RNA sequence: CACCCUCGA
DNA sequence: TGCATCCGTGAGTCGAGGGTG
DNA sequence: TTGTGGGAGCTGTCACGGATGCA
């Protein structure tokens, strides 16, 4: 919690007693909650590298059009198109699998190009405001994933090479900067890569249909009438 | 998974992941994440034996289940499914690689019963009984190149 | 007993003495053999005669004589 | 001896034949070593009879200590007169 | 200001704004104290009867009444002890440190034994033991090494309520427990369903009316007391049984699994268990909390205290009525005792157990297991034949002893860095040990700062590593409770008017109470200047009360601070993680060839130095007779003599040199208590860590980068940071199988050359100077017959020359090693020495090091910045002021803000007004800033010593107007302005720096992390005989571990060839390493690696698991992993010329 | 189906359910479990050495009931003791509390040589103690390029040892091979010209726990400097997490020449200098040059 | 050999 | 035979110094 | 191989999943 008194003086001008002795419980905390919580992060490094040393780059390319649609912007009722955050993490470093359209016959990219700086912002200056780009998700290779669904390599910049094993470069990249995350946290990125039923369960839709809301004491009742004409 | 499909819920997984990395600043790309969830999604469960030996709802590699459905629709009910991390690394053909990663005595006695053989192709395996790994320098078509000059400057 | 070996210590201990083996080349084969299954392996008389498929006598002569070659020839002790 | 190229690796429950198989002999006895002399003690845990000899082509009792007599075995001893680099490859067993 | 209390004290002016009504306690007391209570000492029984106790019993005495008298089983027979007596010591502290004895006095009790039946007494003295004794500095020797055993914390004895959410119902459970100082626990615990269980011994939970109605209490009486809870009710409803005895024998079934049970040993067992003071005893701290608790008597009589009926049916309401909440609780009898839950952490439920406790609880169980041989022996030996000395054997006692200063976690090796060290290390606090918690149970809620360690347990000095929160400093002005409970001094207030009447309040007497604060406005008449002030509360609540509520007052500032915390100037400006980080950053500085007291210092150094015990005291007045470099000797007022030896050179537990130096010439008159003698870190009386250095705040050149430290080229050439380092080593010859070793000169294959330094005997001579593998001592060993080379067999049979066969075993000196040899000390079994078995002679050789100042060594400040010394430039490049004086350290900017240590920057400004001296302007009165605090600090000379005690001393104003009265230098000129910058010039280029930078002095230590400890480095050495992989550890000359996480990286990187040789050709292959050395002496290439033999140990251990692990081939066909027998007879045969 | 995972694989191949069941123990080759000497006659204890000494015991006591016709009870209570003597040498703890030793501390039983961080796989399998290394403290030094380290000369001296000894042998300077590494040993002051052109292009690979991305090990160019520290280029910091408020780092030697030119090409300071997570700049200047720009 | 204590990044 | 309980897993790396059984 | 005799230690950890044991 915070104390309703607060620490008034600063280091400057230094702390009396008990703001210092008010201080150093919360210094303490903080000493054995990273003390905690870079073991927690060496062990969810450690399962991402042991289950994750089987991927590595086998092959050239999958050879397959199945991709992810990436978001490049979006846009307010007036012309100008407010630029998608994720666009370094989402978007850059891709290599794409369905030219862009660009609303005219103008194809902005061609099948399989690096989707570097110069790409996105011609992308973007073009009016495309969503790609479809190779995923190792939808990688049909037999062993392993394909360089060319993969993307290219973040150290050299370049299409990663064959020999590249990914999998332990990926479990280090997400590990790495475990010891970062405070507090919904480090634990919610736990229970998502363990695939545990989530403490706060929110169902969703099992149907397209019209929805029923009953309001009762301190608990709902909502029942979707479906289209199929099922129960 | 169970209703929006599996192409679906890697979406989910990698947009809550890289969302809790964001609300802590972090800068990953959603490739690694990708990587590590494509690992969660390659194996199913098999609702009607059918006419193979394989087990109901006991979790088969999905290009080991279409494979032996190819060997026995010469001469099947699998449903994608969604596991952790652990029981994955724990799911590994290798029992070495299980037995080293973690729970050492279970899989020690379930690799004994079922008289286990790991084909000892793997990272860690290669690692463990000194073998070259299979990956990077370790690739067949980089390991085996041969070196030798050309005539001209063999002739120089 | 034996203490802990670098592979340094094990691979220096493989090499040859390069002083007593020259003295054992400057004794002639007969000698040198004699010496070897006599004083080196811990062979008695009679098995290293049945070796060298000679009698008694040439075996116990040839160990004498080469003992007092190789005697006069290292005279070095540390 | 080893190249590192093999194809697989296989485990399974062993039999008590196999571990009779394997063993080159039984305990019968809880004692570890003679603490006067420092030297193992027959029928024991570190018996040099049925584990290996502890010193290098050298048996229990003294009889042979050379390499000259290599292979056979001491009849006064029954230790086998080797290299001691075998005494960790070679098992007991106890007879339930 | 003066601080007159310590005579003869340098006089360091003090920025106190307040006057000390109490001064700093015994900082050793709480050592000292508790053994003087174990042993008896007069100093104790004076003390606990003028402290008001007239109950004076010993730790021994207790031990002893507890154990007397010593029936039989026939009651014929009767052994009581008396009287523990003390022999004289065995020998003094220096030679048992030299013979590697254990410092310890003979123990002798009065056994008197009775015989009833022929009515017969025998008195008699029979000897213990020999006791350990505690030194006069509060330490211990124990064979030959100096040992501080740590007070442990541990939860009271007593009744404890806790309040736990239900994990399924959220329905809050309260649980209860009782704690004995001894015995079978007993707990209660309300489940998820109304039912009330009592787990005794931690058996399966019985419903509590089993118990109720086993002590005799029936069923229409036991509804009665529980009838207003329907708790209770329940769970008679709920219960198996009613009655009396069907319930002993439910709970004989119960307590006693596969056994036939039976009423009578039911009955005799549960009395047994809880209300014999045999096999239970709640010690009179549990008794007190227990009656504190739950109020059943308040006429305090100690006596029957042992699981009363009445205080289990008042636990039991206690917990029934505490799932209700009703505030006031009254048992039958009781006295209006609140109902609450217990705070495990509190200092009133967290008492710690010092040294005396600790050996009273081991000398419990000794003498318990030598009264079961007494008892044993009573029956099998004749009657009129046996004497008290007969019936007592005395091994279990020496061996609990001795296992206990051997073995136990709160017995440990002396920190002896630095005096400092030592003194934190004897009033340290430790949460885990034998009888408290274990590690794996330390939670993150019992090491957070609790409110109750407040003037108790210092929140700032606690290890950074895995140790945080379980380890902590007594505060300065605290003191232990005989209940073990930690109590700290407070002035009392009387409507409003604050006493010099000082009352020390333990943490349950505080929180009924309101405390001030000590910085509160008090006038001259002792009262409240300002209407309200400051107090805390009972929970901690900080808030402003009224000047005539107030009850209590704190003693002083700085009360919650521990002695080396409280040495901190301007602790106040730093943040706790720097604060802290300085705190144990000044128990690891080294002592250095001459001391320095700091220009900028606290009131802390003087009485902490003196308190430490490294410093010479004078037990009485007198004139000094005679002073010499070795003793000084003092003739007292009347007639006596006395004499001072002084420790030259001595090593300590570290390798720090501890070295003593008179400060006092011959004919001085010196009072009784004033420091005569110096030593390591004191200089003429106070704590002097470090050196005060002249720094310039500047990044230059990135050698300062990173928390780099540049260093002037001076502190080199003038050994102001240079450090002596003295190593001791060992080597013994003993025997062999194959016979006797000898320690002896003559050594085979050795040149004269190489054994020049040494001796007639093989040492080494006193003085020589010695490298990196050089000769110590030459020891020769029996060579074994096997191991005999074809080579040396075919010699020693031609030449025939089988006289004093031999194998050099000498010792030589480690890598990285050097210095002067400075003694030897050599024991011999043909001179009557104790030695172990077979060891014939041992011999010890003592090497010092003078080590200056280097790169990589690491430096320190008080407020937590550290920094290793990335290059020292010559005096020339330093950069300079304008007068042309270097400045003589570097730190960078970029490391000062973010730190959040800003105290750094005062102390520098402060330091360069302490070096310069200063004159406050005198004309037209005292300026405003200047009135407040400075009263004979309004002018002081060059080289002044100051001190700034922590929540005191020098205001921000004061320092700002301090440097602008800054004396000019020789020259007029006035280097500092008043920013406390100044303008220097780069000794490289010429040009003056564009910028002023921040000069001045601080105080800098050099911690005792040097590059020469820890540069090492492995080609090939030597390997353990069973995973055959390189050893660990810099000593045993060991290679750097390649963990699994550099595997990774490695593998990430897809270096597969490198990965391959680190973990086949350097670690595990016993065949490919030594080709690769042959290769690479050879100039040929690397071999094709082989197969790590740590994975045949795995297969091995497979196999022992019973798993029939087999490595295939191609194609289903076994693999043999052997050796190959003639693989080296070919080489070997070749090279001796087949 | 959780009964069938178990049956059917019984039901393959032989593979006899009757292994579950023991009527001869193995014994582990006594290498494996070591009695070292200690001070005045003491020895060791290797507890899978009391563990098996305890299952004799009790098999002999067993036997000695048998043949001796003892009461069905005792003979029951011994059956039970070897059971659970075999129980506790096979996995200690597993079942009922465990067997104590000195000190109340449980026997390492045959499953902890395997369980755990420390058993056989996590500690001696996954990774090992290496030849050809050393560590030692890092200062700043930001003179030497971005390719290169500085190494001090005792270190560098003790780590190509093999290298110098040979190059030793090579010149004159000494007459065998034996007596070049007594040469080195004594560091005369013929090593050290030497030295310097051993180390010439021979890359060293420079590590600082906790390697928590590939870059936490990095391959450098040594250069031989003065002093026992480590000097380390001033931009791979942000890469190794170092500053230089005491930290040390450690240095591997490759050998072989393919682990040489992996150091030279895919581990070399130089080429890495681009985050492998997001493609950030990482040798980039930090924070004091920053200042400066 | 195993276990324990303290400490450093 | 339907769950609540109990039990059995897992919980950062590297390094330095000192002990004893 | 004979009047009597029953341990030392400790829960002061938290989260999770699935076989176990019971109502
Ligand atoms: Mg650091
Ligand atoms: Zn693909
Ligand atoms: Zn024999």
């Amino acid at each position: 919690e915070f104390i309703p008194r607060p620490v008034k003086s600063s280091f400057r001008e230094g702390l009396t007693v008990l703001e210092y002795f008010i201080n150093t419980h919360g210094a303490r905390k903080g000493l054995a909650d990273t003390a905690l919580r870079t073991a927690d992060s060496g062990y969810l490094t450690r399962r991402l590298v042991d289950v994750s040393q089987d991927v590595i780059v086998r092959e050239h390319d999958c050879q397959t059009e199945r991709g992810i649609v990436v978001e490049l912007a979006e846009r307010a009722p007036d012309g100008t198109l407010i630029r998608d955050p994720y666009i370094e993490t989402s978007a850059y470093a891709r290599t794409l699998g369905t030219d862009a359209v660009d609303e005219a016959g103008n194809v902005i990219v061609e099948r399989g190009q690096d989707l570097g700086d110069p790409e996105i912002d011609a992308l973007l200056a073009a009016g495309i405001t969503q790609v479809k780009v190779r995923s190792v998700l939808t990688c049909a290779t037999s062993t392993g994933v394909c360089a060319t669904c993969y993307g290219r390599s973040m150290a050299t910049g370049k299409l990663v090479d064959i020999g590249e094993a990914v999998g332990i470069v990926a479990a280090q990249s997400i590990g790495e900067p475990g010891t970062q995350l405070t507090m919904g946290g480090l634990p919610r990125v736990q229970e998502l890569f363990e695939a545990r039923v989530p403490r706060g369960k929110a169902p969703i839709a099992d149907v397209t249909g019209r929805v029923r809301l009953e309001d009762g004491e301190r608990f709902y009742k909502i029942t979707i009438v479906p289209d199929d004409g099922g129960e | 998974l169970r209703v929006q499909g599996p192409r679906e819920v890697q979406i989910h997984l990698v947009r809550e992941v890289q969302e809790v990395y964001r609300a802590q600043g972090v800068s990953i790309h959603d490739k690694h994440i990708e990587v590590i969830v494509r690992q969660m999604l390659r194996r199913v469960t098999i609702i009607d034996s059918g006419s193979t030996e394989f087990l109901p709802g006991s979790l088969i590699d999905r290009a080991e289940f279409e494979a032996e459905n190819r060997r026995v629709v010469a001469e099947a009910a699998g449903r994608p499914v969604l596991m952790g991390i652990t029981k994955a690394s724990l799911a590994t053909d290798s029992w070495l690689s299980a037995a080293s990663f973690q729970e050492t005595t279970r899989v020690l006695t379930d690799a004994a019963i079922n008289c286990r053989s790991d084909k000892l192709n793997g990272l860690k395996e290669n690692v463990i009984i000194g073998k070259l790994i299979p990956a990077g320098t370790g690739i067949n078509r980089y390991r085996n190149i041969a070196v030798q000059p050309t005539e001209e400057a063999r002739a120089a | 007993s034996t203490g802990l070996r670098s592979a340094e210590v094990e691979a220096l201990e493989a090499l040859p003495d390069t002083e007593i083996k020259e003295a054992l080349q400057a004794l002639p084969e007969e000698f040198r053999m004699a010496v070897y299954y006599a004083d080196v392996e811990g062979f008695p008389y009679k098995e290293i005669a049945e070796i060298m498929d000679t009698p008694i006598g040439t075996v116990m002569s040839r160990l004498h004589r080469g003992r007092r070659q190789l005697r006069g020839l290292l005279a070095d002790v540390a | 001896l080893d190249v590192n190229f093999f194809d697989e690796l296989r485990i399974g429950l062993a039999t008590a034949e196999d571990i009779r198989q394997w063993s080159y002999g039984e305990v019968k006895k809880p004692e570890t070593i003679n603490y006067r002399t420092l030297k193992p003690e027959k029928d024991g845990l570190f018996c040099e009879k049925i584990f290996g000899p502890t010193r290098d082509w050298e048996c229990y009792c003294g009889k042979y200590k050379r390499v000259r007599f290599k292979g056979i075995i001491c009849e006064r001893c029954g230790v086998e007169v080797t290299r001691a680099k075998v005494r960790r490859e070679r098992m007991g067993h106890i007879e339930l | 200001s003066s601080n007159n209390s310590v005579p003869g004290a340098p006089n360091r002016v003090s920025f106190a704004k307040l006057r000390e009504p109490l001064e700093v306690p015994g900082l050793l007391d709480v050592q000292t104290d508790s053994f003087e209570w174990l042993i008896g000492s007069p100093r104790w029984r004076e003390s606990a009867a003028e402290r008001g106790d007239v109950n004076p019993v010993g730790g021994l005495e207790e031990v002893l009444y507890e154990l007397s008298p010593i029936e039989d089983f026939s009651g014929s027979m009767s052994l009581s002890f008396s009287d523990p007596r003390f022999d004289d010591v065995k020998a003094p502290v220096d030679e048992c440190k030299d013979k590697d004895m254990t410092y310890a006095a003979p123990l002798f009790v009065t056994a008197e034994f009775i015989n009833n039946n022929t009515g017969e007494i025998k008195s008699q003295t029979v000897f213990m033991g020999d006791f350990p004794m505690m030194t006069e500095k509060g330490t211990f020797i124990i064979n030959g090494t100096e040992r501080v055993v740590v007070s442990q914390l541990v939860r009271s004895p007593g009744v404890y309520f806790d309040e736990t959410i239900d994990k399924s119902t959220d329905k809050t459970l309260h649980s209860v427990k009782v704690i004995p100082s001894r015995g079978a626990w007993l707990e209660f615990d309300v489940d998820k369903r109304d039912t009330v269980g009592v787990r005794i011994d931690r058996k399966r939970r019985q419903p509590v009316t089993v118990l109720l109605k086993a002590l005799g209490w029936t069923s229409e009486q036991i509804v009665e007391r529980f009838g207003f809870s329907e708790i209770m009710r329940s769970t008679l409803e709920k219960d198996n049984t009613v009655g009396t005895d069907e319930a002993l024998l439910d709970i004989y079934r119960k307590l006693r699994p596969g056994e036939p049970p039976t009423k009578e040993s039911a009955q005799t067992l549960l009395e047994n268990l809880f209300f014999k003071e045999k096999r239970y005893d709640l010690a009179r701290v549990g008794r007190y909390k227990v009656n504190k608790k739950l109020g059943l008597h308040v006429g305090e009589p100690i006596t029957s205290s042992t699981l009363t009926e009445e205080d289990v049916v008042a636990t039991i309401e206690y917990l029934v009525r505490l799932h209700e909440g009703q505030t006031t609780m009254t048992v039958p009898g009781g006295v209006e005792v609140p109902v609450e839950t217990d705070d495990i952490d509190h200092f009133g439920n967290r008492r710690l157990r010092t040294v005396g406790e600790l050996i009273q609880n081991q000398i419990r169980v000794g003498m318990s297991r030598m009264e079961r041989v007494v008892r044993e022996r009573m029956t099998t030996q004749d009657v009129e034949a046996i004497t008290p000395q007969t019936l007592i054997n005395i091994r279990p006692v020496v061996a609990a002893i001795k296992e206990f200063f051997g073995t136990s976690q709160l017995s440990q090796f002396m920190d002896q860095n630095n005096p400092l060290s030592g003194l934190t290390h004897k009033r340290r606090l430790s949460a885990l040990g034998p009888g408290g918690l274990s590690r794996e149970r330390a939670g993150l809620e019992v090491r957070d700062v609790h409110p109750s360690h407040y003037g108790r347990m210092c929140p700032i000095e606690t290890p950074e590593g895995p140790n945080i929160g379980l380890i902590g400093s007594l505060s300065v002005y605290a003191r232990v409770n005989p209940f073990g409970f930690i109590e700290t001094p407070y002035r009392k207030v009387v409507d409003g008017v604050v006493s010099d009447e000082i009352v020390y309040l333990t943490a349950d007497e505080e929180d009924r109470h309101v405390v001030a604060q000590a910085n509160s406005p008090i006038d001259a008449d002792g009262r409240f200047v300002e209407p309200r002030v400051l107090v805390r509360r009972k929970a901690g609540e900080v808030e402003y009360v009224p000047s005539s509520e107030v009850d209590y007052m704190d003693v002083s500032p700085r009360q919650m601070v521990s002695v080396a915390t409280a040495m901190i100037p301007f602790l106040e400006h730093d943040d706790a993680n720097r604060a802290l980080m300085g705190a144990n950053m000044q128990r690891q500085a080294v002592p250095l060839v001459r001391s320095e007291a700091p220009l900028v210092g606290t009131g802390m150094e003087l009485r902490a130095a003196i308190d430490a015990g490294d410093v010479v005291v004078a037990e009485e007045s007198g004139v000094i007779e005679e002073v010499s470099a070795d003793y000084i000797t003092v003739m007292h007022d009347n007639g006596t003599r006395r004499t001072y030896r002084m420790r030259k050179f001595a090593r300590s537990n570290h390798g720090t040199c501890a070295n003593q130096c008179p400060i006092v010439d011959a004919g001085d008159r010196v009072e009784a208590g004033q420091v005569i003698a110096d030593g390591p870190c004191t200089d003429d009386g106070e704590m002097a860590l470090g050196k005060n250095l002249l720094v310039a705040i500047m990044p230059w050149e990135g050698h300062n980068y990173e928390d780099a430290i540049i260093l002037s080229n001076r502190l080199v050439e003038e050994d102001v940071l240079t450090s002596i380092h003295i190593e001791e080593h060992e080597i013994d010859a003993r025997d062999t199988k194959l016979g006797a070793e000898e320690i002896t000169r003559d050594i085979p294959n050795i040149s004269d050359e190489v054994l020049a330094d040494l001796d007639e005997r093989g040492i080494v001579r006193i003085g020589a100077e010695v490298r990196d593998g050089d000769i110590l001592v030459g020891k020769v060993t029996p060579k074994g017959e096997t191991e005999l080379t074809p080579e040396e067999r075919l010699l020693r049979a031609i030449f025939g020359e089988k006289a004093r066969e031999v194998r050099d075993t000498s010792l030589k000196v480690p890598h990285g090693e050097s210095g002067k040899v400075i003694g030897i000390r050599v024991f011999s079994r043909e001179d009557e020495d104790e030695l172990p078995a077979g060891v014939n002679e041992l011999v010890r050789v003592y090497v010092a090091q003078k080590r200056k100042i280097s790169d990589g060594d690491k430096l320190a400040g008080r407020h937590g910045n550290k920094g290793v010394i990335g290059k020292i430039l010559p005096v020339e490049d330093m950069p300079f002021l304008a007068d042309g004086t270097p400045v003589d350290i570097i730190l960078n900017t970029h490391g000062v803000p973010r730190r959040m240590n800003i105290g750094q920057i005062l102390e520098t400004h402060l330091g360069w007004c302490a070096h310069s001296g200063w004159k406050v302007d005198a004309a037209k009165g005292v300026p405003d800033w200047a009135a407040r605090l400075p009263d004979e600090l309004l002018e002081a000379q060059p080289n002044a010593i100051v001190s700034t005690p922590v929540f005191d001393g020098a205001q921000e104003a004061e320092l700002q107007g301090l440097l602008s009265c800054t004396l000019p230098n020789r020259d007029g000129d006035v280097l500092v302005d008043a920013d406390g910058k100044a303008m220097l010039f780069d000794g490289r280029s010429g040009e003056p720096f564009p910028y002023p930078v921040t000069v001045g002095y601080m105080y800098i230590m050099k911690l005792h992390h040097l590059v020469d400890d820890k540069i090492h480095a492995r080609s090939t050495g030597p390997y353990s005989m069973i995973t055959q992989q390189p050893l660990g550890g810099k000593a045993q000359f060991g290679g750097q571990r390649f963990g699994e996480m550099e595997c990774w990286a490695m593998q990430a990187y897809g270096a597969a060839y490198t990965l391959q040789e680190l973990l086949t050709i350097k670690s595990d292959d016993t065949v490919g390493r030594v080709k690769v050395y042959e290769a690479i002496v050879k100039g040929e290439n690397i071999p094709e690696p082989g197969i790590p033999e740590s994975f045949k140990v795995l297969l091995k251990e497979l196999q022992s698991l019973c798993l029939n692990v087999e490595v295939l081939s191609s194609d289903g066909a076994a693999i043999e992993l052997r050796e190959g027998e003639d693989e080296d007879l070919e080489r070997a045969a070749a090279n001796l010329g087949i | 189906l959780k009964r069938l995972k178990v049956v059917a694989a019984f039901q393959q191949s032989g593979n006899s359910p009757m292994g579950m069941v023991l009527d001869a123990v193995p014994v582990i080759p006594p290498e494996l479990r070591p009695m070292v000497q200690l001070d005045g006659g003491r020895f060791a204890t290797s507890d899978l050495n009391d563990l098996y000494r305890r299952v004799i015991n009790r098999n002999n006591r067993l036997k000695r009931l048998i043949d001796l016709g003892a009461p069905e009870i005792i003979v029951n209570n011994e059956k039970r003791m070897l059971q659970e003597s075999v129980d506790a040498l096979f996995d200690n703890g597993r079942r009922g509390r465990p067997v104590t030793g000195p000190g109340n501390r449980p026997l390492k039983s045959l499953s902890d040589l395997l369980k755990g961080k420390q058993g056989r796989f996590r500690q001696n399998l996954l990774g090992k103690r290496v030849d050809y290394s050393g560590r030692s403290v890092i200062v700043v030094g930001p003179q030497l390029k971005l390719h290169q380290c500085g190494l001090p000369k005792l270190m560098a001296l003790e780590l190509f040892k093999p290298f110098v000894m040979k190059r030793l042998v090579d010149l004159n300077h000494a007459q065998n091979i034996k007596s070049a590494k007594r040469m080195v040993e004594r560091q005369r002051p013929q090593v050290w010209d030497v030295l310097e052109e051993v180390i010439a292009e021979h890359p060293v690979l420079l590590n600082r726990a906790p390697t928590l991305h590939r870059l936490g090990i990095q391959a450098f160019e040594p250069m031989l400097v003065e002093g026992k520290a480590i000097q380390l280029h001033p931009l791979v910091c942000e890469a190794f997490n170092a500053d230089f408020d005491g930290d040390q780092m450690a240095v591997h030697l490759p050998l072989s020449a393919e682990a040489q030119a992996e150091a030279r090409i895919l581990m070399l300071s130089s080429n890495n200098i681009l985050s492998p997570a997001s493609g950030r700049p990482l040798a980039m200047p930090r924070l004091d040059m920053v200042t400066g720009l």
